[PDB]
């Protein structure tokens, strides 16, 4: 029912964790309370162990399993609670929840819950190997993840598998966070990596989330803590897949609660153990001091220390805990002042003078710090402040017995286990920088500095002493005992966690805003008590079900979130819409009020004072202010910057920018209060530059993400730029770099000199070389790009980034991360950015990017591309583009319009007889037919027609075809496709159209020279390709039956454009020569798509301009819905990840009831694309209604089938399709998707070519794919998108077809633009010469440069070149350019033709073929393969050079490499005949001679490479004939 | 300068320089119409403005050229700006020239800095120091080159332009007294040249190779001839980091400073 806005500020409860919601307390069994002179104490007895049950023993390490017994050196027998615990901890993944006290090793028992997990990755000569599993253990403590680190990287290094914290940046510790096993982290931190993405592949390889701690759910944090917990149930039921939950919680309140919360079984899952399961009793005073005076509370609170030292000065180690860190040594020697005072008397806590390491004592004397002038007597303190390894030997002191007195901090609390016959908490009183203000300290320092109070060893009986405020007194004894439930925070947090949900995709509508607070311990909580939660029982009674109290809570979060615009969610439906500004405040768990604020604040070229400003608009602080007393320093830290704070006054956002600036420059202050705001400020910049600078390079403002760029850098490196980047190579001296800086050896010409020069700049020379070592190392990169025009409005530019520099593991890592930014005019309008990264393997090796950028209607001198390192400041490289002699191409003319033409039926055409299959099919032609029918039926001349793919031109190939059959029985047609499989799609249904119904035989032939001979000019209708065209018809002259040919059909022309397009090209021209000389003309029909350039392509054709019928895509048959959607997730990882739901989310918002066509990127993937797609529908949890039919009669094509997968996804209607698939398969799978039972197809990259059978919605994701050669991905061609696209095509009843994409944030200009703009086709002639050159120069044509430059004459290139003046690298537009460019053209030609030694060059100036040249262009084979051949082979080898050569042939180098496929061609060649030197296994000729050796042995492979086998020897016979030759 | 507060009142305005770009007024007068026309791209104009500072004179070479077919209008298509030291009403800039791969096929059209102040004639110091680079170098000819002088005026951004005379060359190539108001001078020197802006054309920036632009803070690692290189990038802002260094570089700061207040909470990551 309709919403209503809430209150939810006051309905919060602040002081979480110290909140104490329990208002009375129970009261331990021997505890009373002692009333003192204004200061009250609670004498409290320690607990006892449980009564020893019969036959309750605990376990031997032995005696628990036999495997898990690695790791477990240093233990004899299992501790108690873990005896007791750890049957079910480790036989079943029943999830787990610990209650107990500190003091029993928790951790043991999260240990067995962990071995268990161990035990369920095992083989026999195979390992625990981490390939297999990963688990996390979450702590919301850096210190303890400190600490388990050390130990779980000790104790689990036995079972090999490593564990390390999560601390690493999500793209620069991702490759080695793939090599890890199980991890330890945060909550908070954990959330931050998942919600980023880097969980996105650690997912579904979880089994085991550990949580230590977990009573911290009443924290401040526990937002963070609570978040993640419901993401983890609902995706693991959202996928109805299991996490394991296994949390450790300090006895308290609410196990049931948090049990229901963990889903695990408190039937036999869960445990209660109250505080007498402590190792040490634990006797307590809590005493309070009651009065407010300050000055006399500073006196009464150290009297109640000195007494409480006199009540230790005896036998006994007393260890303090206080809340800073120089109150450690402040409060020592105070107690030198006490016991100095007492006249020596209660000094000497030892026998005597010889006493208790008098010797030792005086012996170790001076130390790093001020610990020296108490140290001499019985007092010391720690810290880890002092030194590095101080509070090592301070800890370790006290461990060898002879500190009876040390005072310290919450740190070296949270740290090693350094236990104390006694501790005493001090004041409980902490400055939170988080709130300000004074802040009663965390409990969860509460119970780890209480279980240090008496130890497991060293202490038998522990005095736990408080010393505190006697008004949070009482809650302090409730929290001496287990009387607090575990309460949640949500209320404060609710707007980020929602809007982050959203902007992930966990939340669609706020129907799932209801379903995460369904799930959330929130709900939970008021599930047990909205009384206490805020909602009465009436209303909660009257509204049992709690969707009203998520209908009103979930609503508020979302009208906030719409108020800060970070969310976009209209109230009618219940969804939402996400923008760049959330997903910043997401990414970095930011804010989105002050988010908002800062992007309503930061404008274009707002300085960068005003980048600091608004960056002291931070909210997250805004509980800043100005301290009165240390206004005094702040106006020295105002003084001391460049950049001034002086835009203010004396204030909050003076402080923030001033103590910002000063620890920037690396300033210390005196004053604490003003220490720690400089540390929470500079340490929230992290977030506040991460987010600004984020939202700033995705909106595009140049110069400006520049300086915030910059101001970042300087938050990261501690540094500004007017500081040299040497500061970050830190082994490097002070000195050093102070004295190259001195004189300023500038950044730029350091390298200019060599060690003996460098060193002389600053004549240190024996510091030299290890100077240039740092320079050397500091990554470093220059990089070479070329730029080409496509059109006036496009010009596309490839980056080649080499490294001029060395990369080193220590100083580098595994990779390198630079940004890339190109930029318009003034370095203000960014035009397109790249986030380049150099792999572990790809260092120091060129890397290239390519990109069309924009200049539509531009006459501007240039444009920039600056590449500097992220992470590094002051690195950087810039790529100018200056365009002095750019120039533009020919702007397109509009396209001829579609005229008002009335339907044409089948009775257009009055041969019914031949009319017999198309009036079948469709009764009304289509706007290209119905305007191009009196160009091509009626007519007899050449004509050239642009359409869009899924259009129809076979018909209008069809009436030149059956025209020229009315004309002569016998005249023919020669068909031909650039594609093989299409071509063959056009014989499948052309044969079937014409050779059943006109009697006249349709073909289609091969490669086979024997049988195109006796096949070709026999039939009507013959199906060609571009190299079947080609090699035949090169031996045109004696070609009989090809020279009477009636006509040619050119059908996809504009594929000329594209690779593989200058062979079908060259046919096209020569087989013009050749109708010119057979001097009755052969009609032409050029059939392709939407061109700019049509006009070229109707010049190279030679048809008439007004039967020329160029039409747009924007005139196809059915119209495309074109959707687009972008990738900001640059690693491919995470971006398929991420890119499952959404693909569903399309669909349904597309056409749910329609056929989906999923173009995936790989055969691989389509299946997990499907499968990902039926279990988040489960999710939509209507499950198959992508199966419109039952499930038994669909049975008979389930029966024939042998893959496992299909049986389910098609059993659901979902399905994919592959190569290795069976044909049958393949053609049921065509069967079930048209008969629309499966209306959907999840279809490989690689298919959607020779396809028939249409779709509905077509959307392709993932427009790239992988090969081996540059081991990396590159995006698909603009035909291939296009085709993709268009392949949804449902004219016969749908009223239009949908094409939705999905691609990444570098593609997404260009793939948008070119999606329904034209498309023009150039020339690659002029790039791939000697083939025709050598084939038509044996076949004497070729016999001068005069006919070569004729045949130069008539070809495409003569048009493209001179229309489109920066791809043909010549900068000129008359004819004196031409002139130049043709010269250069034939001369180079036969030049490298004859510098081969291939052909014969007389007097240089007749070309004619000699034996090499003959040979190569007779087999249709590579001229530098050929020379490759003669000048590698002689007459030495046997079948060992033979096959070498054989696969050292160019006619397999185009062959493909696949993911991670160097493991298998170099582990197939261990045992596989032949084998190489050095080689690489990605390598092409190393590959092919492996797989020839593998199959003339005939070992069993795989499908995915016989098909590559197969090809091989398709091309293999031929070459080695002619090496024979 | 003061350096130290003048330093941060002058740079605190400068963070405000980006303002001033969208607001211009151009030099509306006498045109001879037989000396070349100027095209001005108001993108380099736009950083031109925004890079600049308050007080220091900051100048650039500008590189562009004549069109195919009509000489008369000289398009310029990139500004360059050199390392240098200025005065508040004076620019003094090594006088070893630019030259690079987009540098070949343009010639310096002469140079543009700014000025705080305004007054409706060019400078003694103008005339005199484009007179002496063309003392030097031919590659300036004296129908070609020119001054262009960029005014904060109150809400606008001005920019007054003109061409030597000979007589001014003359006088220029003559000057050892560089004062305020040197003897003999007067009208006889100068004359402005025609601009004008145009949205048809985005050009490029240029910058050294190893150094930035803007030595101002470095008076003493400026020199009268001291050589660079070029490449293609951004200026960095006169008020950048990177050549910011003693103010930010100021460390005197110890380890000691963080043993206080060791409470060592980070409780996220």
């Amino acid at each position: 029912a309709p919403r209503q806005v809430l209150d939810l500020e006051d309905l919060v409860f602040t002081q979480g964790s110290h909140f104490m919601a329990n208002k009375r307390c129970q009261l331990p069994d021997g505890s009373f309370r002692r009333q003192r002179k204004g200061y009250e104490e609670v004498h409290v007895p320690a607990l006892k162990p449980k009564p020893f049950g019969s036959e309750e023993q605990l376990l031997p390490v032995e005696k628990l399993p036999k495997y898990a017994q690695a790791g477990f050196e240093g233990f004899k027998t299992l501790n108690r609670i873990q005896s007791k615990l750890y049957r079910a901890a480790l036989e079943t993944d029943e999830n787990l929840l610990l209650c107990a006290p500190t003091g029993a090793g928790k951790t043991n028992v999260a240990l067995m819950c962990m071995l268990r997990e161990i035990g369920k990755h095992i083989n026999m000569d195979g390992t625990i190997n981490v390939d297999d599993f990963k688990i996390i253990y979450i702590a919301p403590m850096r210190s303890l993840v400190q600490e388990m680190v050390g130990s779980f990287g000790k104790r689990l290094a036995t079972y090999g598998i490593t564990v390390a914290e999560l601390t690493g940046d999500h793209q620069l510790c991702k490759e080695e966070i793939s090599a890890t096993q199980i991890i330890v982290c945060t909550p908070e931190k954990w959330d931050i990596i998942t919600r980023k993405g880097g969980e996105r592949t650690y997912t579904q390889l979880v089994r085991l989330i550990i949580l230590d701690e977990i009573h911290l759910l009443h924290d401040d944090r526990g937002p963070v803590l609570e978040a993640l917990v419901a993401r983890a149930i609902r995706n693991i039921e959202m996928t109805q897949e299991d996490v394991r939950l296994i949390g450790l919680s300090a006895t308290l309140p609410n196990y049931e609660d948090v049990a229901t919360f963990l889903r695990v079984d408190p039937a036999k899952g869960l445990f209660y153990f109250d505080n007498s399961f402590r190792p040490v009793p634990l006797e307590q005073t809590y005493v309070g001091i009651t009065e407010k005076k300050a000055i006399k509370r500073f006196q009464i609170m150290n009297e109640i220390v000195y007494e409480k030292i006199m009540e230790h000065a005896g036998k006994n180690q007393v260890l303090v805990f206080v809340h800073s860190r120089k109150e450690t040594g402040k409060t020592a020697r105070a107690i030198r002042d006490m016991c100095l005072e007492k006249d020596t008397l209660g000094l000497f806590l030892r026998e005597g003078s010889a006493s208790t390491e008098v010797l030792r004592t005086e012996a170790e004397q001076c130390k790093n710090l001020e610990l020296k002038d108490l140290l001499p007597y019985g007092f010391a303190i720690h810290h880890a402040g002092m030194t590095r390894v101080d509070r090592t030997l301070v800890e370790d002191l006290f461990a060898d017995k002879h500190i009876q007195v040390l005072v310290s901090t919450a740190t070296l609390a949270w740290g090693v286990n350094l236990p104390a016959h006694t501790v005493i908490i001090k004041g409980t009183q902490v400055y939170s920088p988080e709130k300000g203000r004074w802040t009663e300290l965390g409990a969860l320092d509460i119970l780890q500095m209480l279980g240090r109070a008496g130890r497991p060893q060293y202490d038998t009986k522990g005095e736990g002493i408080l010393i505190t405020s006697h008004g949070e007194l009482q809650y302090y004894l409730s929290l001496l005992n287990q009387q607090l439930p575990i309460e949640s925070q949500m209320v404060s947090k609710l707007p980020d966690m929602l809007n982050a949900e959203i902007v992930l995709g966990n939340v669609q509508n706020a129907k799932d805003a209801v379903n995460w607070l369904g799930y959330a311990y929130l709900y939970i909580r008021m599930l047990r008590s909205p009384t206490l939660y805020g909602i009465s029982h009436d209303d909660l009674k009257g509204d049992p079900l709690l969707d009203q109290r998520r209908l009103d809570l979930v609503h508020t979060a979302a009208l906030m979130l719409d108020k800060n615009n970070l969310v976009k969610y209209d109230k009618k439906t219940g969804n939402f819409q996400v923008t760049e500004l959330g997903r910043i405040a997401s990414h970095y768990y930011i804010t989105n009020d002050t988010v908002q604020t800062y992007n309503q604040l930061l404008k274009p070229t707002l300085s960068e004072i005003e980048l600091f400003r608004v960056f002291s608009l931070s909210s997250e602080f805004k509980n800043i202010t100005v301290r009165e007393e240390e206004k005094l320093e702040l106006q020295k830290l105002l003084e001391r910057v460049p950049i001034p704070v002086k835009e203010s006054i004396e204030e909050p956002s003076a402080k923030i920018n001033v103590l910002l600036q000063a620890f920037i420059s690396q300033l210390k202050l005196e004053g604490f209060a003003l220490m720690a705001d400089m540390v929470y400020v500079t340490q929230s910049a992290g977030r506040l530059m991460r987010a600004i600078f984020e939202i700033v390079l995705n909106r595009g403002w140049a110069q400006l993400t520049d300086k915030t760029l910059n101001l970042c850098k300087m938050i990261d490196k501690r540094m500004w730029q007017s500081m040299c980047p040497l500061r970050q190579f830190r082994k490097l001296p002070e000195e050093v770099v102070k004295k190259i800086e001195k004189k300023n050896f500038p950044f730029e010409r350091l390298y200019d000199l060599n060690h003996n020069e460098i060193g002389e700049l600053i004549r240190m020379p024996k510091m030299g070389k290890t100077i240039h070592k740092y320079v050397h190392l500091f990554p470093k990169l220059e990089l070479s790009v070329h730029l080409q025009p496509i059109t006036r409005s496009t010009l596309k530019v490839e980056l080649t980034i080499t490294p001029d520099f060395q990369w080193d593991e220590k100083v580098h890592g595994s990779s390198e991360a630079f940004w890339i930014l190109v930029e318009d005019v003034d370095s203000e309008v960014i035009l397109h950015h790249e986030y380049f990264l150099l792999k572990a393997k790809y260092a120091q090796d060129e890397h290239l990017i390519t990109f069309f950028v924009p200049v539509f209607e531009p006459l501007p001198p240039q444009y920039f591309i600056r590449v500097v390192s992220d992470r590094w400041l002051s690195c950087e490289t810039q790529l100018p583009v200056s365009f002095r002699h750019l120039i533009l191409p020919e702007k397109y003319p509009p396209p001829t319009e579609l005229l008002d033409l009335q339907p044409l039926p089948v009775s257009a055409l009055r041969n019914s007889a031949f009319e017999s299959l198309y009036q079948d099919k469709f009764p009304f032609f289509n706007p290209i037919q119905t305007q191009v029918f009196n160009t091509v039926y009626n007519s007899d001349d050449n004509v050239f027609v642009g359409a869009p793919t899924g259009s129809g031109k076979t018909i209008c190939a069809e009436f030149a075809i059956l025209r020229m059959l009315l004309q002569s029985s016998e005249g023919r047609c020669v068909y031909i496709t650039p594609m093989e499989a299409l071509a063959e799609q056009v014989y499948m249904d052309w044969y079937e159209k014409f050779q059943d119904r006109l009697n006249k035989k349709v073909v289609l032939l091969t490669g086979e020279t024997s049988t195109d001979l006796k096949l070709l000019g026999k039939g009507n209708i013959i199906i060609s390709t571009p190299e079947k065209w080609d090699i035949l018809s090169r031996r045109w002259k004696q070609r009989k039956n090809v020279q009477n040919i009636n006509l040619f059909v050119v059908d996809e022309v504009h594929l000329i454009g594209g690779e593989n397009g200058p062979v079908l090209e060259v046919i096209c021209s020569r087989m013009r020569y050749i109708s010119s000389q057979i001097e009755r003309p052969i009609r032409i029909v050029a059939l392709s798509s939407s061109l700019s350039n049509a006009k070229d392509v109707a010049h190279w054709l030679g048809c008439s301009a007004t039967s020329t019928f160029n039409f747009h895509p924007n005139v196809r048959p059915v119209p495309l819905e074109l959707h687009i959607q972008g990738f900001n997730i640059s690693h491919t990882q995470t971006r398929l990840l991420s890119m499952a739901k959404p693909v569903y989310h399309a669909i349904t918002k597309h056409s749910p009831k329609k056929p989906v066509i999923v173009f995936v990127p790989s055969r691989k993937q389509t299946r997990l694309t499907a499968i990902d797609i039926l279990t988040t529908c489960a999710a939509d949890i209507q499950r198959q209604r992508f199966l419109h039919c039952t499930e038994k009669d669909l049975i008979p094509y389930l029966e024939k089938l042998s893959d496992s997968t299909l049986k389910e996804t098609l059993l659901n209607g979902v399905g994919y399709l592959h190569e290795g698939l069976s044909p049958m398969e393949r053609r049921l799978v065509e069967q079930l998707f048209s008969s629309g039972a499966i209306q959907v197809v999840v279809a490989s990259r690689s298919l959607c070519w020779g396809m028939n059978v249409a779709a509905h919605l077509v959307i392709i994701m993932d427009t790239q794919y992988y090969n081996g050669k540059i081991h990396a991905y590159v995006d698909y061609p603009i035909y291939d998108v296009l085709q993709m696209v268009g392949h949804a095509n449902r004219p016969l009843q749908d009223d239009e077809g949908r094409c939705v994409i999905m691609c990444q944030g570098s593609k997404k200009d260009f793939f948008k633009k070119f999606l329904y703009e034209p498309l023009p086709v150039e020339s690659h002639l002029d790039h791939c010469m000697h083939d025709h050159f050598n084939a038509e120069i044996v076949t004497k044509t070729i016999e001068n440069k005069q006919d070569a430059v004729d045949y130069l004459t008539w070809t495409f290139l003569y048009r493209r070149m001179t229309q489109n003046p920066n791809y043909y690298n010549l900068q000129g537009i008359s004819h004196r350019h031409l002139s130049d460019h043709l010269s250069e053209l034939v001369e180079q030609t036969l030049s490298d033709l004859e510098q081969s030694k291939c052909i014969s060059i007389e007097d240089e100036m007749d070309v004619a073929p000699l034996n090499l040249g003959m040979i190569a262009a007779y087999y249709y084979i590579n001229y530098t393969t050929i020379e490759l051949f003669s000048m590698s082979l002689n007459a030495k080898t046997k079948v060992r050079g033979l096959i070498e050569i054989i696969s050292n042939a160019a006619e397999y180098e185009n062959i493909p490499i696949r993911h991670h496929e160097d493991n298998l061609l170099r582990q197939l060649a261990q045992k596989v005949p032949h084998k190489l030197n050095n080689p690489k296994f990605n390598d092409p000729h190393v590959k092919t001679n492996l797989l020839l050796q593998a199959h003339l042995s005939r070992m069993q492979l795989s499908a995915e490479l016989q098909s590559d086998t197969e090809e091989i020897l398709s091309k293999a016979i031929r070459l080695i004939q002619a090496c024979v030759d | 300068f003061s350096s130290k507060t003048e330093w941060r009142v002058r740079a605190i305005s400068a963070a405000n320089l980006h303002l001033r770009t969208n607001h211009i007024y151009v030099s509306s007068d006498d045109i001879k119409e037989t000396g070349y026309t100027y095209i001005l791209p108001k993108n380099v104009l736009k950083k031109f403005i925004c890079i600049s500072d308050l007080r220091a004179q900051i100048a650039g070479y500008l590189y562009g050229v004549s069109p195919p077919d009509n000489p008369q209008v000289k398009e310029i298509r990139c500004i360059v700006m050199v390392p240098q030291w200025g005065t508040h009403q004076t620019v003094h800039l090594p006088g070893q020239l630019p030259q690079h791969e987009y540098l070949k096929e343009m010639e310096p059209l002469g140079w543009i800095h700014t000025q705080p102040n305004e007054s409706p004639q060019l400078s003694p110091q103008d005339v005199t120091t484009h007179a002496k680079i063309m003392a030097d170098n031919p590659s300036w000819d004296g129908e070609k080159t020119i001054i262009i002088t960029c005014s904060f005026t109150p809400g606008s951004c001005t920019l007054t332009a003109y061409k030597l005379t000979p007589s001014g060359y003359e006088w220029g190539r003559q000057n050892t007294d560089k004062g305020n108001n040197p003897k003999g001078y007067l009208p006889s020197h100068y004359e402005r040249v025609q601009m004008l802006l145009s949205d048809r054309f985005l050009g490029f920036f240029m910058v050294p190779a190893q150094s930035s632009w803007n030595y101002n803070f470095m008076g003493v690692r400026h020199d009268p001839n001291m050589k660079y290189e070029l490449q293609l990038a951004n200026p960095k802002e006169f008020y950048h980091e990177v050549h910011r260094p003693s103010h930010f570089l100021n460390f005197a700061l110890l380890q000691e400073g963080e043993v206080y207040s060791a409470d060592r909470e980070d409780l996220y990551a």
